């Protein structure tokens, strides 16, 4: 996860 | 109504939903034709625009250069001309009926470029770049000037802000915020630029600060109840509304509302489902 948006990187 | 388009929960989403602060109702409307998260939303000439983002799905992760327009009278999306480059985690502001697309990323590339869209010509044209590469950048317009606030340059998250002068087509740094913020909600309320929440490299934030142009000073106001980054933000009837986001563990459906006269945040509704990275605007 992207720590800012939650999206799978 | 407050329209929210796109977002992310497990994958990029197509949702278009409109909230009525009057009666508390959530309207479901026409799906985006392509899912997208990390986009921005605006309104020009009564038509709602979805700008940039990306489609993060089980079969790909495509950054979007797309511009798409929803007409509230037709309940239909229509494609417009695309930007010059894909911009995930874009910021946008509206000056003089023109759409400014700011920063964002394409793969590893973190843009400092900016471009301007002319709806009556359905064309984009590049304008002067920012002084800083910025994704997750917050953008607001005040006194016909465009502010780019916070964000992430690829290595560092930013408390810096800079100002764009359309008549001179040039960017000037201003006083930095007290707090480093990437993925904050940045709007203009009355005559201050507000920056709410965001992520400082270690924690999601609930603090909120506002910029006073005449004194060139940032001041904290009351904090939100729930820390959040990658939130949507808009102004409705002299109130600030923030929608969803991510707090490091959960995708928020919480919608908080700031009353400037009492300097107080209240929970006003929940989104139908938690999500981050929406685009939001009012019409």
């Amino acid at each position: 996860l992207d720590e800012e948006t939650g999206e799978f990187a | 109504l407050i329209y929210t388009a796109g977002g992310y929960f497990r994958q990029s989403l197509s949702y278009l939903e409109a909230y009525n602060p009057s009666d508390g109702t959530w309207l479901r409307l026409a799906d985006l034709q392509v899912p997208r998260s990390g986009l921005a939303g605006c309104v020009v000439g009564g038509l709602l625009y979805a700008v940039g983002g990306r489609n993060n799905s089980p079969d790909g992760n495509t950054d979007s250069s797309a511009l798409d327009c929803y007409n509230p009278m037709t309940n239909q999306w229509s494609p417009c001309a695309p930007m010059s480059v894909p911009r995930n985690r874009i910021g946008v502001g509206v000056i003089d009926g023109h759409i400014y697309a700011v920063g964002g990323s394409h793969g590893c590339i973190h843009h400092n470029s900016v471009e301007r869209y002319e709806p009556e010509r359905d064309e984009w044209h590049l304008v002067a770049p920012m002084l800083t590469r910025r994704i997750g950048v917050g953008v607001a317009v005040l006194n016909r000037l465009l502010y780019a606030v916070g964000g992430f340059d690829g290595t560092n998250r930013l408390n810096s802000a800079e100002c764009y002068y359309p008549e001179r087509n040039e960017w000037r740094m201003i006083t930095a915020m007290n707090t480093i913020r990437s993925g904050a909600g940045v709007c203009v309320l009355h005559n201050c630029i507000y920056a709410a929440g965001g992520y400082d490299g270690q924690d999601q934030l609930n603090s909120v600060e506002r910029y006073d142009v005449a004194t060139a000073t940032w001041t904290f106001v009351a904090p939100m109840k729930h820390r959040r980054s990658a939130l949507g933000i808009t102004v409705h009837q002299g109130r600030i509304y923030v929608l969803g986001g991510y707090d490091g563990h959960t995708f928020l459906d919480s919608v908080e509302c700031y009353d400037p006269d009492t300097d107080t945040w209240s929970e006003v509704t929940r989104m139908t489902s938690g999500r981050s990275g929406v685009g939001v605007a009012v019409t």
